């Protein structure tokens, strides 16, 4: 009982600090001001010049011309002060694609009595009862009848609309003159007409201001018998890999936390293969290995994801013609996971208390003595602080500059203790009874003044211990 | 921001037109000793 409890302690008392460095270097979180920001220029917006037809409240199935000829029409051609400018801090990138999943005829069997009225509608998420013929008018493939399995994309899975691995699509231009173009004809047409069960669609993000990629798909759920449901799961993706002076700082502290779970690895199998083996009813050696198995994840893949991530961005200019440039949704479904499982962990790691007891919170919550013995400082020390501040006001009123305003000497005595002295003028004012007023003050703050807290301090410690002392030896 | 993949084609007096042979402007290929200015975008070498 020598040597685990100085040994182990330390070692993770190490790993813990070594872990929230790297914690405080991932904690970016500008996602509050590069997603939220972007997420009100793109789902906070009126449709119309004022209504409630918002993205937060859809307007209507056949409100097609009105829903994309709105918001989404200004992020194609977003003018500001066709075209990328909404407030000035996102841009546009990749090309627009928008999936209309229509849900044709084959909702429900026609039989010969009642067929007449009604048997094709917006049904539940089929294969034969998707979009089989033209969704509405449409010469051609305006509503394409086609199932596009081979489009490379997997279903979602959604809850409140089920989505499948087929479906009506179309992408857009470089521009909006094309994409409004087609939205007209799609509306004089029907495309997204009643049959349409629920409309997706996918879009990317520069945002040259503060560099990063935006990933963001929408989904309305137009309910066949009535409503819309919205959906909008937006989230940024960044590589800073190496320009900087302090994410190197970050990568070593990276290979710091390698080695330590390397160290914790190594250590965990001979407590198994040595010591004896199937014992596990402790819930502390539990955590021992959990802690470490999480822990190898998020290192094979922080490392792959940066690799794609990396290999993703260096083909961001192929795009501006190109087809489809919405593949990137396979990325985030691992960066938000490696967002997830970081924190998975990182509580769990510090959720160790086999060093020292955690119903003994009794000693963190009476500390409240040392609060009060705080407050009785506080009122001791203002006093004399504010008699300082009316002498120097008076005396010193007239000439200095500084003690001019009594909200002003407040300022200046703050200033005095962070050593930022002047004294040019101080004593120029008055020759005597000024300099005595700096070297008393001195000579009581920084020495009779200032010590009184640090004892209280040190006081609190000592009876802490004591406590402590007392009732873990009773 | 906004970097990209160096150049390391050949150019011309102005800028590139190779018309009849070797760019009057070559590459002049980078060593493997000594390199590694690291300046402010990126860590840069002793090509251009």
């Amino acid at each position: 009982y020598l040597k685990s409890v100085l040994r182990e302690l330390v070692t993770y008392l190490l790993f813990l600090i070594v872990l929230c460095i790297l914690t405080y270097g991932m904690m970016s979180s500008n996602v509050y001001y590069y997603t939220r920001m972007m997420s009100q220029l793109f789902l906070d917006t009126p449709v119309s010049k004022t209504e409630k037809t918002n993205f937060k409240t859809l307007s209507s199935m056949e409100d097609f011309w009105k829903f994309t000829e709105g918001s989404l029409l200004d992020g194609l051609y977003w003018k500001m002060q066709n075209r990328s400018f909404i407030f000035y801090e996102n841009l546009l990138l990749g090309v627009p694609r928008i999936r209309q999943l229509r849900v044709r005829n084959g909702s429900c069997s026609i039989p010969q009595d009642l067929r007449d009225e009604i048997k094709e509608c917006y049904d539940v998420y089929s294969v034969s009862s998707e979009d089989r013929a033209p969704f509405g008018p449409r010469n051609g493939t305006a509503w394409i009848y086609t199932s596009e399995k081979d489009l490379n994309g997997s279903s979602h899975w959604g809850i409140i609309a089920t989505y499948s691995g087929a479906g009506y699509y179309l992408d857009l231009s470089r521009t909006r003159e094309e994409t409004a173009a087609q939205v007209a004809s799609l509306k004089k047409n029907v495309w997204l007409d009643r049959g349409t069960r629920a409309t997706f669609i996918d879009f990317s993000v520069y945002n040259a201001n503060i560099n990063l990629f935006c990933v963001v798909r929408l989904l309305v759920e137009f309910p066949a018998t009535g409503g819309v449901i919205p959906s909008w799961q937006f989230q940024p993706l960044k590589l800073i890999r190496y320009v900087t002076t302090f994410d190197f700082f970050l990568a070593a502290c990276e290979i710091i936390f390698c080695f330590f779970i390397f160290y914790y690895v190594v250590e965990e199998i001979l407590e198994i293969r040595i010591h004896k083996l199937h014992y596990f009813r402790s819930f502390w050696n539990c955590l021992d290995v959990v802690i470490v198995v999480l822990s190898v994840v998020a290192i094979g893949i922080n490392i792959y994801r940066t690799s794609n991530v990396e290999v993703l961005l260096q083909f961001l200019e192929d795009q501006n013609t190109f087809p489809n440039f919405e593949h990137l949704a396979y990325w985030q479904i691992q960066f938000n996971n490696i967002a997830a499982v970081t924190v998975f962990f990182v509580w769990i790691k510090l959720f160790k208390f086999i060093n020292f007891n955690r119903t003994m919170s009794q000693l963190s919550t009476t500390m409240s003595r040392c609060a009060k013995d705080l407050f009785g400082f506080a009122i001791m020390f203002f006093i004399i602080f504010l008699a300082y501040a009316q002498l120097a006001y008076l005396v010193f009123g007239t000439q200095v500059d500084d003690f001019s305003t009594f909200q002003e000497c407040i300022f200046t005595q703050f200033r005095i203790i962070l050593g930022d002295i002047n004294f040019a003028e101080i004593e120029e004012a008055n020759r005597v009874l000024g300099p005595i007023y700096f070297t008393t003050f001195v000579f009581f703050m920084f020495f009779i003044l200032l010590n009184m807290f640090l004892a209280i301090i040190n006081d609190t410690y000592s009876e802490v211990k004591s406590d402590l002392a007392q009732q873990k030896a009773e | 921001s906004a970097a990209g993949g160096f150049s390391t084609s050949d150019y011309d007096v102005g800028w590139e037109s190779p018309h009849n042979g070797s760019g009057t402007w070559a590459y002049s290929a980078p060593d493997l000793l000594g390199a590694w200015s690291w300046g402010s975008c990126a860590v840069y070498d002793s090509g251009g």
